[PDB]
């Protein structure tokens, strides 16, 4: 308040506090100094003897001789509002469109809490994504938390944000009426570029859709600290969605390789030792809650979909920070150099991508009948032409039989148009036909795994 | 002001006591001699001074006196043409004092006192004015060096000295607010001078290395970075840039690079030519270099100076290319701090706060409208140096997934004998979508098309290159033996120059552009050669191949027809065989 000053021991971004009693774990406070700028630090670690609170920005000028430190609030937080829904944010929660702040009508701790088991009820559902072949395929279904493991420079961003604007839930084609639900894009990038912010807020305001959709977004140079939290906000804020008056979300959190390049910084200073190859020891847990933001929860019909898109150093998956992932998000959607050398775009591959849980999905009483075996056609039928393709550099092409020679055909169709599609939007439907079209051009009687009766209904 | 003695003096840091009241980071004057500290860290009364220079010969109980301004290079008209210490210290001043000893206890003056200049203003005197407003130009050289008001600082006018020469200190401007505005102004470097407003880049940075300039490429804004061990070009490839960028200063600065690789550069860059005047190329040109032989704690002062100058110029109007030669040594650097004053680390020992002052830095700038109302680009291609070549290790890592534009430099290509190859199988930019409008109409109107068939052999090639580790060349047949050898081409003559060719070590687009369109279509009739019924066994063996061969050598008066040469040479040159 007015109160608590003597502040003895200032090194870099650590700061130790003098005799307070008040605070709490979990605090967090106003640092004055002698110019009128305040700061903000979280209180961590204290005794009888002093605090820890931790200079957020830079600290340049503070000094032995007082300067103050005010108590902001218990556990730190935010509430929400429903008007909230076309703004521009950063990361703490204020106000970066420029027009004036919200007004409640909560206050929500922003430890997410942990949910029950019970109370999630199976998937069952569907969502289009406007995207094609990460809804032919493998397609991501409802309540669902799955992730896009890109490359160092695969164009990641891009294919962000169209699945953003893109998605628009069809119920329509399981039957009940159109406008009992609508849809909310909530959408947190960080680590991003003065470049990079310029790139999504074009977008974005184009043809507009920032009027169905939230802002998060925590500049790169922005201090470290708030830059975790961040997520948790856009994740909490999710919540307040669908439980309380059901909505249907998609959550797209992007560049979790910040999210730890950024977490060890603070673990490191704050003390531990580090666990395996870095990445401190509390990663496993520290990452969990930050994914049981999701499914829907019985009775209650709205719900979350995750989709974190992040990237790996050393272009594997044996580091750590996705391999992690990769044992709580439930599937893996992989870029190769190799559509996107040849230029294509958004370069998602066949083969090394499938969503683990996605039978669930699409069904013949759910959204059209005959998915299922579409989607183990096009995939296994794929992976025997692209060997032909390497292969007929050995032996010419003299030398292929007639109905496995069109099975090379198929590769290259597939690729110049199938996985291309631009700027073009699509859906569920229009998709499931070019497929069809497709696999036409190998001899019939062979697709086997299809059932006849389709066939004799679509060619 | 404050003062106090040494207490506990060992290594480049010193603990003095009987201190209060300090601010974090600064400027300070220890021992006798008097060497330029930092207040890094309180601890009761007691701070850790940081000291700039080297150290030895001290005794405990000898003056620590600080002054309270947080570091800040003075900046104005007038610093071109010379080299800087890492605190803007001009070096000829100095050796004209010692005699060949980088010496402590020394003390100058940033811009030199002596020199009056030509003034003009603008505004008269009873006018308004607001933050970094401009106000006189003095000319110099074929530039024009403008003053701004220092920003943060708004008022009213009240006399303006007219014409004539006058002095750097003098105050040429009287505001009826009792402030006054002399022709330089000091300003921070922890803080970063705003502008008007951040906005998106789109104008190419040439640089006239096809192969920055054809693959991988930069926008304006350009963020960057250039990695690969010892012995890979690492410092030429910088050299380049600065002999032949393309825009009003070059700023090169290094931290940790040898004394040779700078002196050259005063020695040979007196006698060249701009591209944008026909003058000394030598104007656009800083040079704040520190090397690894000197101090400890310059190696961290010495960026963040050449940052603060790259907005500098910026500011005036003009098109900022810094680049910072060798940026990782200042990890390093900022390292050996710590060890002194036990700072628990992360990993490969590095402080935590490889991010936290990488990626300030990093962000920096690019079109960029002023207060002034110019067109403001700050172009950073940061150097670095991993220490294996283990490029997973953090320092170099943490730059990726901080900035766009990654180049790779391959260190097995180089040991053969090219420059400035890269492998481009690893390396991206990003930058290269935003560049399609500049480039369509500026070069050539078809051009993105050409390219990414160019790519198109480039990137595949290695779907065969695999294959023929696994079963040699032999049995890879023909549409096979095509490519290979054609992409063969392709990096044997259009991906290595040089940086010490007589010519040939620079280029124009359209004449780049050239080159390029060739061999497309020898590939094209290549590929309709044998699928008639020939070979290109034979073809190798053409004579024609090789004029496309020695092909980049003429220039460019020449370049026009001898490309039209070549461009009758071929379609007869395959119907007759
Ligand atoms: N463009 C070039 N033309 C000719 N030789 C080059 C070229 N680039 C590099 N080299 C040669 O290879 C060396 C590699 O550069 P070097 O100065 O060792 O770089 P660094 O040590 O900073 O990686 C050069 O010194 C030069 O001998």
């Amino acid at each position: 308040k007015k109160e608590y000053t003597g502040i003895t021991y200032i090194s870099g971004p650590l700061l130790f506090v003098e005799n307070a009693k008040d605070l709490a774990y979990g605090a967090i406070v106003d640092i004055k100094d002698g110019t009128g700028r305040v700061r903000g630090g979280q209180v961590i670690e204290v005794s009888e003897e002093y605090a820890v609170i931790q200079v957020f920005e830079e600290t340049t000028g503070l000094d032995l001789a007082t300067t103050s430190v005010s108590l902001v609030e218990d556990v730190a937080r935010l509430g929400v509002s429903k008007e909230m829904l076309g703004r521009r944010f950063n990361g703490i929660g204020k106000p970066i469109d420029g027009l004036p702040p919200i007004t409640p009508e909560k206050r929500l701790p922003i430890t997410g809490l942990p949910l029950n088991p019970v109370a999630r009820r199976k998937p069952e559902q569907f969502i289009q994504t406007g995207i094609s072949t990460i809804d032919v395929m493998n397609t991501l279904v409802r309540g669902q938390k799955l992730p896009i493991f890109s490359g160092s420079g695969l164009p990641a961003n891009e294919i962000a944000a169209q699945i953003a604007r893109q998605a628009t839930v069809r119920p329509d084609l399981s039957g009940e009426g159109e406008k009992e639900e609508p849809f909310a894009v909530v959408f947190a990038a960080m680590g991003i570029t003065q470049r990079e912010l310029s790139y999504f807020i074009q977008e974005f305001e184009r043809t507009g859709a920032l009027s169905r959709s939230v802002l998060f977004l925590n500049k790169a140079d922005d201090p470290t600290i708030e830059r975790i939290l961040t997520p948790r906000m856009a994740l909490t804020v999710a919540e307040y969605l669908a439980f309380e008056h059901d909505y249907h979300v998609l959550v797209i959190l992007t560049d979790m390789t910040n999210y730890c390049e950024a977490l060890r910084e603070i673990g490191a200073a704050r003390e531990e030792i580090p666990g395996r190859r870095g990445y401190p020891g509390y990663m496993y847990t520290d990452l969990a809650t930050i994914y049981e933001r999701a499914g829907v929860v019985e009775g209650k019909k709205g719900s979350v979909t995750q989709i974190p898109i992040l990237s790996m150093p050393d272009d594997d998956r044996t580091h750590p920070i996705p391999d992690l992932t990769g044992y709580i998000t439930e599937g893996q959607i992989q870029l190769s150099r190799e559509l996107h050398r040849k230029g294509i775009y958004p370069p998602i591959d066949p083969l090394p991508s499938l969503s683990r849980l996605m039978n669930n999905g699409v069904g013949k009483g759910k959204t059209r009948e005959d998915h299922k075996q579409v989607s183990d056609q096009l995939y296994s039928a794929y992976a025997n032409g692209v060997d032909i393709r390497k292969l007929v550099a050995i032996i010419g092409e003299d030398a292929l039989t007639e109905n496995d020679r069109r099975y090379l055909q198929f590769a290259d169709a597939f690729e110049r148009f199938f996985i291309n599609q631009g700027q073009q939007n699509r859906s569920i439907e229009e998709s499931l036909q070019i497929a069809w079209a497709l696999l036409s051009m190998l001899p019939q009687g062979e697709l086997k795994r299809i059932s006849k009766d389709h066939i004799g209904k679509y060619y | 002001m404050i003062q106090g003695v040494i207490q506990k003096i060992a290594g480049p840091a010193v603990i003095a006591k009987g201190m209060l009241g300090a601010r974090m980071y600064d400027i300070c004057k220890v021992g006798e001699e008097g060497l330029v500290g930092e207040i890094i860290r309180l601890d009761g009364d007691t701070a850790f001074v940081q000291v700039y220079e080297d150290t030895s010969g001290l005794k405990v109980g000898e003056p620590v006196v600080s002054t309270g301004l947080p570091l800040a290079v003075e900046l104005g008209p007038g610093m071109l043409n010379g080299i800087y210490d890492g605190i803007q210290r001009p070096l000829e001043r100095i050796r004209e004092k010692t005699g060949i000893y980088i010496t402590r206890g020394v003390v100058v003056h940033a811009l030199d006192r002596e020199k009056k200049w030509a003034w003009t203003p603008m505004v008269k005197p009873g006018d308004e004015v607001r933050g970094g407003m401009v106000l006189g130009t003095v000319p110099e050289f074929g530039f024009t060096h403008k003053i701004l008001v220092p920003p943060d600082v708004r008022g009213r006018v009240k006399e303006v000295k007219p014409a004539g020469e006058y002095t750097v200190e003098e105050p040429v401007v009287v505001l009826e607010d009792g402030t006054e505005l002399k022709m330089y102004h000091t300003w921070p470097v922890r803080r970063a001078r705003p502008v008007q407003r951040k906005l998106d880049p789109n104008t190419p940075f040439l640089t006239g290395m096809r192969i920055l300039d054809v693959l991988f490429p930069v926008a304006m804004g350009g963020t960057a970075a250039i990695p690969g061990p010892f012995g890979s070009g690492k410092t030429v490839t910088q050299q380049s840039l600065a002999k032949w960028s393309n825009a009003d200063v070059v700023v090169y600065v290094g931290c940790g690079e040898r004394g040779n690789e700078m002196t050259d550069v005063l020695v040979e860059f007196p006698e060249l030519t701009d591209p944008k005047t026909g003058g000394p190329l030598m104007h656009r040109t800083v040079l704040i270099a520190n090397t690894s032989n000197m101090p400890v704690a310059a190696r961290e002062a010495s960026i963040y100076v050449g940052v603060t100058i790259a907005e500098y110029f910026r500011d005036q109007g003009f098109s900022v290319a810094l680049m910072a030669d060798s940026t990782s040594r200042w990890a390093e650097a900022l390292r050996e701090i710590s060890s002194r004053l036990e700072e628990m680390p992360a990993e490969e020992g590095y402080p935590p706060y490889l991010a936290a002052r990488l990626a300030a830095f990093y962000e920096r700038a690019g079109k960029v409208i002023t207060l002034g109302g110019e067109e403001g680009a700050v172009t950073i291609v940061g150097a670095v140096s991993p220490p294996g070549g283990d490029m997973s290790e953090p320092v170099t890592q943490s730059t990726l997934r901080i900035v766009g534009a990654f180049w790779r430099l391959d260190a097995s290509l180089a040991f053969r004998r090219h420059f400035p190859a890269i492998n481009w199988n690893g390396s991206y930019s990003l930058f290269t979508s935003a560049l399609d409008p500049w480039y369509r109409e500026n070069v050539a109107e078809d051009y993105p098309e050409l390219r990414d068939a160019i790519s198109e052999l480039l990137q595949r090639e290695a779907g065969l290159q695999e294959i023929v580790q696994l079963v040699g060349p032999d049995a890879l047949q023909d549409a096979e033996r095509l490519v290979i050898e054609v992409g063969r081409i392709i990096r044997e003559d259009f991906l290595q120059q040089n940086a010490y060719h007589e010519v040939d070590a620079y280029c124009s687009m359209k004449k780049a552009y050239g080159i390029m369109k060739m061999i497309l279509a020898f590939y094209k009739e290549a590929e309709a050669a044998i699928k008639r019924g020939v070979s290109i066994d034979e073809i190798l063996q053409l004579p024609v191949l090789e004029r496309i061969g020695r092909a980049r050598y003429v220039s460019e008066e020449e370049f026009p027809a001898y490309f039209e040469e070549a461009m009758k040479e071929i379609q007869g040159a395959f119907k007759a065989l």
